């Protein structure tokens, strides 16, 4: 069978295999793919090629690499295909007919396929270009237009020849463009075109070979375009974002316009954009709603992807040595900038939330390239910032909620410039303090906040012990000083500091970690009790769990014996039905990176939990819900549950203690929403002995794996965030002593459910208080076959 | 063997495992906990069937004990305390940038690969004999009456076949079985849960390929058509409706490169001689499977042939026969079907009625294509499109293009067809051009496909196709409606017919068609011209003696339609017939057919009668001419034949709506090479392309006439009056090139339009002083064209002549339709914008400040600096601007004249009129400079003491003060800063209306 | 109301189409009702409802396709204006009267657009002696209709269909009960029609006279009119 070995060799390409062997592998696929005849799962085959030729696998691109090693591939089979949907004479044999779903699906992925077999198509068959065209084009009337044009644009191959080149074939499509008015059913296929073959030019100019035959065509001013054909396409860019609405992916539509910049030559062309960013300025306003929101959002935020695309793709070829002019210079990062600034401003407060994530998601793209403008943009963001926690937006709900997202998407960056991650301590310690009960939004966008300057700093005390320390004296006084300067129309070039007073007020900054999160904690306990839910009770405890792998042993030992006091008293764990998860997952998370921490711990969880069955708790019967005098039993069984998952081998001190409460947790407490906790407590000890998983996570390591102190933006950046000896990773796995006490468990427990039910089997039909009991050990059980999953092996009836 | 390798502790499948002790101790332990789920199953359904809390509790153990082997997958995903990959990746990957990670996330991600080759070990195995002990345990409970109980039980048999092999049949062979049973032991809830349980995802899929089960079940969800109580039998039609909707097979050879498998081929010598022997038994399950399906399928026909009557379930046989009798990839034609599937006609059922057709016309287009393939049923998929009948021609012939042209227009001795849409040409030639041959063939079939048609022109009587045309009308009234699935069965009819089956003559269709053609019924005379489209669609028929029967037949009985008597329900059918038929037929297949709306006795010229009737033809005419747009566009006549000088709207209109179309025919540009085409792009004037459809002179000169003949015509109404207007030949004319335009500028002519605005088009419309008034009766919007016209497909070249139109030095000849010119200018910028030459963008700008000038009309100067805005917004660069502003406040500035002066000039002077109205202009031209300009508060106060005046300017400078201070109005907490002078005071005035005191 | 639509109406009229299916045929000497009823389950009291087929008065009565408890709204107040016109003119209602005199509250509806549109299609069937015997229809959308034989709810266009073929204006009254069940072969999703999926309903020229009987079939009446033929 065909379709079961194609998924069998997908899972092969996990690992490598020789480039002779894709050369073959393509070649059937190719075929494959274009089958006629039968039934054929498609969608599979075209995937198959489309991933053995990635141009992508790991910065390694097969498509370069299939070329060099002697494909080629027949372009009449795939031609012969696409022209089915031409209007075939004798209606009563016309087999596909755009319009009907099932045909035009068909279509698109023949289309797709083409995009992907193009490179293979002989570049030494001079007359395949000109044949091709020659025989589409006779092809082209309005009847055919809808089917045509989307061949061209994937199944004709860029070639570039001594005589016939492919960008020989433009000024026809200026011909149809400039025809008709702006219309999506055709501008799509012409900006693809012109854009994926302007990429192409560029593309091959650079490292590789300047050529495929000809550098006979020349870039300039306004890439491989004309000065009128560039006029053009900006009048209709135009036309779309102010009148007529008309694009789809815009990826696609902007290509043309980004790689047609020339390094050397911009100039005439940045005139260009900025009369088309004077134009568009006004309907980006947040009070100028209407059909052009998306198209003007879609297509900044495209832009400056396809952008941002190039120059990181450039930036990787002048680490090949080769700088080409025709490469993009500081110098047009800032004019970018300047450009599009007050321009993203304007969208991100926008009415719509969707449509402002787009021009707010701008921000991260304009700081990767570093230009010296770099602090236009840190100074709006931090401002804005500042005046929101200081409520000066009060009366405006999306000044507060969108300046909170302009500095999220941008949190990464501000703890490496110098000078602004000072305020990093400061504003974070505040975004704590402020998250609210009532507001469950405003809280989303805060842990947004808090998650993303724990996720890209250590949260250590830095100070060598050097006395003048302190937040304020320090800290505080400069960070004001920065804040009234840039508030006054000034900049941060503008701002001049000591070197030394500046790396005391980030030094003695770091101090504040214990004080915050004695408040953050605070927080959690408040939390316990609101009706926030799941996407946002979770996000908080990957908050939770983050802060805790950025801290060093001296924080987190803090942190530690923090949980531990708030969690026993408490006044917190009242309202109806609480969320227990934002309280006993952070303890288990403590064990995975402390497993001393558990030997004390969980006999503390069983003499509290013995403490509450013994005075009534779950002695009141009721499916359904779960009784409010049993919720602090159904606390510490929870942690429990959630702990001893995370205890690995250190459960093999107490384990006799255990396993004896256990049993005694099933001879008393019988309630049938109790026992899907309960019985729980099975799984998460037998998960833990013998399921293989990691330990340490650590921002960095063991406390001491020394990258030194100058160690914030996690290496988010640096090189060697990735040698072996940073990511030198702990890993559970389990010893032949803990399978052994995972095997005394599972058939401890295996008898202990397996006789108090053969026992029952003594029928009271009535009691009811009997199948409560049975369900209870049939869960037991069941947890008890779970987690302890890990030594089954599906083969074993074969031998 | 093992490949995906994930620490199983016992050892990688070495059986270094096998040698452990501590792992025949573990499974000794599953073994123990199955065969003690199975003693508490049978303890349960037989003390305790009346509890659904149990049930679901064993039902999860055993959903577990059947999946948690290798890995963990119930519990799989709850958030336990290990920070999540997904989460961790949105928030530290950039894109465009490799793993820009923290140490934190290549933890997770790390540990995410080892849970992950976990899962791959694919659990899937052989059933354990116990194992199959408790899936049937599990049916039993699937298969159980509580709503509490099959439901979870049905979602966890279906983790256990995933996990089991084969396990579907084992499903089955209980099922069917135990569904049997339940039928004859009555009415059953357990029919009702069976039921249930064929409509679960992976079983009702498992079943189309259930070749040997399937025979049985059909004919017992046939029985369980009887709600004898309750939802089943409609849950029974769902079903066996969804089961014609699958199945089928594929004999076809693969039409595959064989390179497709080659580039895989092993050194191994003939041990391949294995792939031709798998292709032999994967080629006699094949040939198996598809005799079970014609046995179903007698075995069926007699279940309804011989079943007196069933009723109305008469269907799934019918909607199956046929996605069977026409399948081909095999498919024995049978004769026994082809009767019965007619004889259901006696039900006289709407329904059933309509299927016979839709069937009877598969199942030969079936037989037919057996012919023209010559039995290769391969050459379907073969794009070396095969039929006898199809014949290719090379387009390159230095000589061609006037082939076609003039043998287009041949209708007599026709040389080839193009039924459907012909694409080649048009654009250019050089390709090849499938096409059809003249008074097509039949071909053969061999004697069994020859029974076949045989037994339905035996069962096509006069009386046949008289019951079946009536019910279509009648099940047709409600709707309207066409269906060419109708038309394309008469076509049918006529094959059988003249090609020897029927005999029935055509001239039975003849009066089976002027039949049900009432003046009256609606639906009665839609099947009349669904006959008619059949009779041209009957040419892929032969006899050219017939052909002459039927050309002779229609040229009579489009006389008695069309040729005078005709209602709006007529024209609504016809009409229809127009733009359908030369899209689904060459119409030079006849003679008269065409040579008949184009037979022109209808277009009268004036009015001291009733001038006589209708578009009688016109839009009829047109719906052909616009479906064929290309071919048959002969028209010499036409053109010397239009009108213009109607006195009807009607007429009027139509007259020009043809026209439109008429151009639209010679306009396409079909050259004669490609090369000789690309050419012609190559070198234009735009470093763009050819105009693409450009109006070939013959025409740009008919046109230029009708303009011209206009402008002659202008001493027609050397004085009269707006009674005296509508009745003049200058009217007449006027309307008719107006209502052109409209249908011009309306879609994919628009490129054909340009060329004449310049000097005819906007010359023209601005026929709007030649009487307002006159617009209002014969309601046209002229002033709405004519600035509609200013967004529009225009080229870098036409762009120059029209900036040079307005902006005209002959300007001041117009007069308040001056702010008519003035809005089309503010449309075209805005549609020329960033591709207007900083030239062009002046000669505009220096008209409209011309404007805020012009003694005269005050209407106009306020509309000019509206305008003078728009160009200001789009002018950032800093030295035209400032050179404005200097401008405008130099007939201003300071206190040049004391008091009492202000208030006489504010009324009267027009420089300064203009001044202040520009300088209002550029302050309304920045609406949101986020942080303020300080060149706005200090001309703004330059302004104020000007709003202080009561007075014809200082009114228009009040405006640009409030307008102001409205859009300034949210940013405002913080623009008073910027306001020193307290010349915020100096703004308060401003805005005054008569409720303000 | 964009393009000159009815929306909240067109909303309710193909909810129509959805509950129910109803039938009327007017006989030269009688009138006939008829309905299917909805999705049933075993212990539903099958005799009781009546609850798609009411009497308005001795001589008047309707078939529902719609939401029950919104046409039992309607219902009660038209048996209201019945009596009405008796206590006033001391004459029994004349049939288009008190349609009109529903169609007007509906219509009621369809424009003091501030309250929500009526489910419910009905048809009449009625004799007054001014129009012989009556047959009426009445969408919600205000509109009503004069009829020789109609239909309406789910299934409609269909039986529009069979109706409109088999009927003969000479038709007797037993001629047209059958018309009635044949047309409900088709228009039943419940393959195969029961005695107590159904509600039936005659005015004849009365058991003796020349005067109007009107009758509503007990269960038992109808599974033996279906015994001339749709199950026996």
């Amino acid at each position: 069978n065909v379709n079961h070995w194609t998924n069998e060799l997908k899972n092969c390409l996990h690992f490598d295999f020789p480039v002779a062997l894709r050369k073959s592998l393509a070649t059937v696929y190719y075929y494959l793919s274009l089958v006629q005849g039968q039934k054929v799962y498609r969608q599979m085959h075209v995937d198959m090629f489309e991933r053995l030729v990635s141009l992508d696998d790991d910065r390694t691109q097969f498509t370069e690499l299939l070329q060099k090693q002697g494909l080629l591939l027949d372009h009449q089979i795939m031609l012969n295909f696409l022209c089915e949907f031409l209007p075939y004479p004798d209606p009563d044999y016309a087999r596909y007919e755009l319009s009907s779903k099932e045909d035009l699906q068909l279509f698109r992925l023949l289309l797709k396929h083409a995009h992907n077999a193009k490179p293979f198509f002989d570049k030494s068959k001079e007359s395949l270009l000109v044949d091709t065209m020659n025989f589409l084009l006779s092809s082209l009337a309005p009847s055919t237009m809808m089917a045509v044009m989307p061949i061209v644009t994937s199944v004709v191959p860029y070639h570039y020849h001594i005589h016939s080149k492919i960008i020989d074939y433009f000024p026809f499509c200026y011909s149809i463009w400039s025809s008709v008015s702006a219309n999506v059913a055709i501008d799509t296929h012409m900006y693809d075109f012109v854009g994926s073959i302007s990429k192409d030019v560029h593309n091959k100019i650079l490292s590789s070979e300047h050529e495929k035959d000809v550098v006979g065509v020349e870039f300039g001013e306004f890439g491989i375009f004309t000065d009128d054909q560039m006029t053009f396409m900006f009048n209709r860019l135009q036309g779309h974002l102010r009148t007529d609405g008309q694009i789809h992916s815009y990826s696609r539509t902007v290509k043309p316009f980004v790689y047609a910049i020339n390094g050397s030559k911009k100039d005439r062309f940045f005139e260009k954009l900025v009369s088309l960013a004077k134009a568009i300025e006004t309907f980006i306003h947040p009070s100028n709603n209407g059909f052009w929101t998306k198209p003007n959002a879609k297509f900044v935020h495209a832009f400056i992807k396809s952008y941002h695309g190039r120059v990181k793709y450039e930036e990787d070829i002048c680490a090949r040595g080769v700088t080409n002019g025709i490469c993009l210079t500081s110098f047009c990062h800032e004019e970018i900038v300047e450009i599009f600034l007050n321009i993203i401003s304007l969208g991100s407060q926008n009415k719509n939330p969707d449509i402002a994530n787009y021009y707010i998601s701008c921000f991260a793209y304009l700081l990767e390239l570093d230009p010296s403008n770099a602090y236009l943009i840190y100074d709006k963001i931090l401002i804005d910032l500042y005046d929101t926690l200081a409520d000066q937006f009060i009366n405006s709900r999306h000044r507060i909620i969108s300046s909170l997202k302009q500095f999220t998407r941008v949190i990464r960056f501000i703890v490496m410039d110098k000078l602004y991650r000072v305020h990093i301590t400061n504003v974070l310690s505040m975004l704590v303090s402020k998250l609210d009960m009532n507001d469950t939004n405003l809280t989303s966008n805060l842990i947004n906040g808090i998650v993303s300057i724990a996720a890209f700093i250590p949260i250590q005390d830095l100070t060598g012990e050097d006395d003048y320390i302190s937040f304020e004296s320090d800290t505080l006084p400069l960070v004001q000083q920065h804040f009234y300067h840039i508030k006054c129309g000034e900049s941060s070039k503008t701002f001049r500091v000591d070197d030394e007073l500046l790396n005391n007020a980030f030094k003695a900054s770091t101090t504040v970690f214990q004080s915050m999160l004695k408040v953050y904690v605070e927080k959690i306990f408040q939390l316990v009790d609101v009706d926030l839910e799941d996407s946002l009770v979770t996000k908080i405890n990957q908050t939770t769990m983050i802060l805790q792998e950025s801290m060093d042993d001296k924080i987190f030992n803090y942190f530690a014996s923090l949980l531990n006091r708030n969690f026993w008293s408490n006044d917190s764990f009242k309202e109806k039905d609480p969320n227990y998860e934002l309280v006993t997952i952070p303890l288990a998370a403590l064990v995975r990176r402390n497993n001393g921490l558990s030997k004390e711990l969980v006999r503390t969880l069983l003499f509290h939990i013995k403490e509450q069955i013994k005075r009534g708790a779950g002695s009141v019967r009721s499916t359904s819900e779960i009784q409010q005098r049993d919720v602090k039993l159904v606390l510490y069984l929870t942690a429990l549950n959630d702990v001893l998952r995370n205890c690995h081998e250190s459960l093999l001190e107490y384990s006799d203690e255990l396993i004896t409460f256990m049993k005694y947790l099933y001879d008393n407490v019988t309630n049938p929403p109790l026992d899907v906790i309960t019985s729980i407590v099975i799984h998460s000890a037998l998960a833990t002995l013998c399921t293989t998983e990691i330990t340490d996570c650590r921002l960095f390591p063991e406390d001491s794996k020394i990258p030194e102190k100058d160690r914030w933006g996690g290496l988010q950046f640096d090189p060697r965030r990735f040698d072996k000896q940073h990511l030198s990773f702990q890993w559970h796995v389990p010893s032949s002593d803990e399978i052994t006490l995972s095997i005394s468990i599972l058939e401890s427990l295996s008898e202990y459910c397996i006789n108090n039910v053969e026992e029952l089997m003594k029928a009271p039909r009535h009691d009811s208080e009997y199948g409560d009991m049975i369900q209870k050990y049939v869960l037991v059980m069941t947890h008890t076959l779970s987690g302890s999953s890990l030594l089954f092996d599906p083969d074993f009836n074969k031998y | 063997l093992d490949i995906y390798t994930c620490n199983y502790y016992f050892g990688n499948t070495t059986e270094e495992k096998l040698q452990n002790p501590n792992y025949l101790n573990v499974h000794r332990v599953r073994a123990r906990i199955g065969h003690f789920f199975h003693k508490l199953y049978v303890f349960l359904s037989t003390n305790f069937e009346n509890n659904t809390n149990m049930f679901q509790i064993l039902l999860h153990g055993l959903k577990v004990w059947f999946t948690d082997l290798g890995q963990e997958t119930v519990f799989n995903e709850d958030p336990n305390a290990f920070i999540d990959v997904d989460f961790l990746e949105n928030v530290q990957s950039l894109s465009h940038v490799n793993e820009p990670f923290t140490r934190t996330n290549f933890a997770i991600r790390a540990n995410s690969l080892h849970q992950s080759r976990v899962l791959l070990h694919s659990t899937n195995r052989k059933a354990s004999k116990l194992e199959n002990l408790l899936l049937v345990d599990i049916i039993q409970l699937a298969t159980s009456l509580y709503p509490d109980i099959y439901k979870p039980a049905q979602g966890t048999l279906v983790h256990c076949m995933k996990q089991l092999v084969g396990s579907y049949g084992v499903v089955i062979n209980k099922i069917i079985p135990s569904l049997e049973k339940a039928i004859k032991d009555h009415d059953y809830m357990k029919i009702q849960v069976i039921l249930n349980v064929l409509l679960i995802k992976k079983i009702h899929r498992k079943l189309m390929t259930d070749y040997k089960d399937i025979g049985r079940l059909i004919f017992l969800l046939i029985e369980c058509c009887r709600v004898n109580e309750l939802e089943i039998g409609m849950y029974a039609d769902k079903i066996l409706t969804d089961i014609v909707i699958g199945i089928k097979i594929p004999s076809s050879v693969c039409v595959i490169s064989d390179q497709a498998f080659l580039p895989l081929a092993p050194p191994d010598g003939t041990i391949n001689l294995q792939v031709e022997a798998v292709k032999l038994a994967k080629k006699k399950k094949r040939e198996y499977y598809l005799s079970l399906l014609v046995d179903l399928q007698d075995k069926l026909l007699d279940k309804l042939d011989n079943e007196k009557d069933m009723g109305w379930k008469i269907r799934m046989f019918i909607l199956r026969f046929v996605t069977q009798i026409q399948s081909n990839l095999e498919s024995k034609p049978d004769k026994r079907a082809v009767f019965s599937i007619i004889s259901q006609i006696s039900t006289k059922h709407p329904e059933i009625i309509h299927l016979v057709v839709k069937s009877l016309l598969s199942t030969c287009n079936k037989i037919i294509s057996l012919s023209d393939y010559e039995y290769d049923i391969t050459r379907a998929y073969k794009n070396e499109f095969n039929p006898s009948f199809v014949e290719i021609l090379d387009t390159s012939t230095t000589s061609f293009p006037k082939t076609f042209t003039e043998e287009m227009n041949n209708f007599d001795n026709p040389k080839y067809f193009i039924d459907l849409r012909a694409y080649v040409g048009w654009l250019c030639w050089g390709r090849l051009m499938y096409v059809m041959s003249p008074k097509a063939l039949k071909l053969n079939l061999r004697e069994n496909e020859l029974e076949v048609l045989k037994t339905a022109g035996h069962l096509l009587t006069r009386e046949f196709l008289r019951d079946v045309t009536m019910n279509l009308v009648q099940d047709n009234e409600t709707r309207g409606v066409f269906s060419s699935g109708n038309v394309s069965f008469f076509s049918l009819v006529i094959l059988l017919i003249s090609s020897g089956f029927c005999e029935l003559n055509m001239s039975d269709l003849f009066e089976l068609c002027e039949s049900y053609y009432n003046k009256d019924d609606k639906a009665s005379m839609i099947m009349s011209v669904e006959i008619v489209a059949g009779l041209v669609c009957g040419s892929k028929f032969m006899s050219v003696s017939d052909l002459d029967k039927r050309d002779t037949f229609i040229e009579n009985f489009l006389a008695k339609c069309l040729d005078y008597e005709l209602n709006h329900d007529a024209f609504e059918i016809w009409s229809t017939l127009a733009w359908w038929l030369p899209a689904v037929v060459d119409l030079r297949r006849s003679k008269t057919f065409f040579c008949h709306f184009i037979n022109a006795d209808g277009m009268f010229d004036r009015e001291s009668d009733a001038a006589t009737h209708q578009t009688s033809k016109i839009y009829m005419l047109r719906s052909i001419l616009m479906s064929m747009e290309f071919r048959a566009p002969d028209v010499g006549k036409l053109f010397d034949e239009l009108v213009f000088d109607h006195p009807y709207d009607q007429v009027r209109q139509a007259v020009a709506k043809l026209l439109t179309t008429l151009v639209q025919n010679q306009s396409n540009p079909s050259i004669s090479d490609p090369t000789t085409l690309l050419e012609a792009e190559r070198n234009d004037p735009d470093g763009l392309g050819l105009p693409l459809k450009s109006v070939p002179e013959k025409v740009d000169a008919y046109i230029k006439k009708q303009f011209e003949i206009i402008k002659n015509l202008e001493d027609s109404v050397v004085g009269l009056n707006p009674q005296q207007f509508i009745k003049t030949d200058y009217f007449y004319r006027t309307s008719t090139i107006f209502y052109w335009i409209k249908e011009m500028a309306r879609g994919p002519n628009k490129v054909l339009l340009v060329p004449y605005l310049v000097d005819y088009v906007l010359p023209f419309l601005i026929g709007l002083v030649k009487h307002k008034d006159v617009c209002a009766l014969a309601s046209l919007d002229p002033v709405r064209l004519y600035a509609g016209l200013g967004y529009m497909p225009i080229r870098k070249n036409h762009v120059a002549a029209i900036v040079d139109y307005v902006c005209s030095s002959n300007v001041a000849l117009s007069s308040n339709q001056t702010k008519l010119q003035l809005a089309f200018i503010q449309h075209f910028l805005s549609a020329e914008l960033l591709q207007l030459t900083e030239e062009e963008k002046n000669k505009i700008l220096e008209f409209v400040v011309s404007n805020l000038y012009n003694e005269q009309f005050v209407e106009v100067r306020v509309r000019a600096a509206s305008i003078l805005s728009d160009i200001v917004h789009n002018w950032k660069e800093e030295q035209p601007l400032l050179s404005l502003i200097e401008r405008f406040a130099k007939g201003l500035d300071v206190n040049k004249y004391t008091s009492k002066e202000r208030q006489k000039l504010s009324k009267t002077d027009i420089k300064i009129h203009g001044n202040v109205l520009g300088l209002g202009a550029i302050i309304s031209a920045f609406p949101y400079v986020f942080p303020l300009p300080p060149w706005i508060p200090k001309n703004l106060s330059n302004l104020s003491s000007w709003a202080r005046t009561s007075g014809m300017t200082g009114n228009a400078a009040k405006n640009t003060i409030s307008e102001f201070k409205k859009v300034r109005a949210d940013t405002w907490k913080f623009d008073r800063a910027s306001f020193n002078t307290e010349e915020l005071e100096d703004l308060e005035g401003v805005l005054w209306r008569s409720y303000y005191a | 109301s964009p393009e000159g639509r009815l929306y909240q109406v067109e909303y309710a009229l193909e909810s129509i189409s959805h509950a129910g299916t109803a039938i009327g045929i007017m006989a030269s000497d009688g009138i006939v009702l008829a309905a299917e009823r909805k999705v049933t389950s075993t212990l539903l009291e099958q005799d009781t409802s009546t609850e798609k087929l009411y009497k308005l008065n001795d001589k008047i009565a309707v078939a529902v396709a719609g939401l029950t408890a919104d046409a039992e709204i309607l219902i009660n107040t038209a048996r209201i204006h019945a009596q009405n016109y008796l206590k006033t003119y001391n004459e029994d209602i004349p049939v288009e009267i008190l349609v009109r005199r529903l169609s007007d509250i509906k219509q009621g509806y369809t424009q003091h657009g501030g309250l929500r549109p009526f489910g419910v299609s009905f048809i009449y069937a009625g004799y007054d002696d001014r129009y012989g015997y009556q047959l009426y229809t009445s969408n919600p959308s205000g509109n009503y209709t004069g009829w020789k034989a109609i239909s309406v709810g789910a299934n409609t266009s269909a039986a529009q269909t069979l109706l409109q073929m088999d009927y003969k204006d000479d038709m007797k009254v037993d001629d047209a009960i059958e018309l009635a069940l044949k047309t409900l072969s088709k228009t039943t999703d419940s393959s195969a029609l029961t005695y107590d999926r159904l509600e039936f309903a005659t005015i004849r020229k009365g058991a003796n006279d020349g005067e109007v009987y009107q009758k509503i079939f007990k269960p038992q009446e109808i599974k033996d009119i279906l015994v001339k033929t749709g199950i026996t």
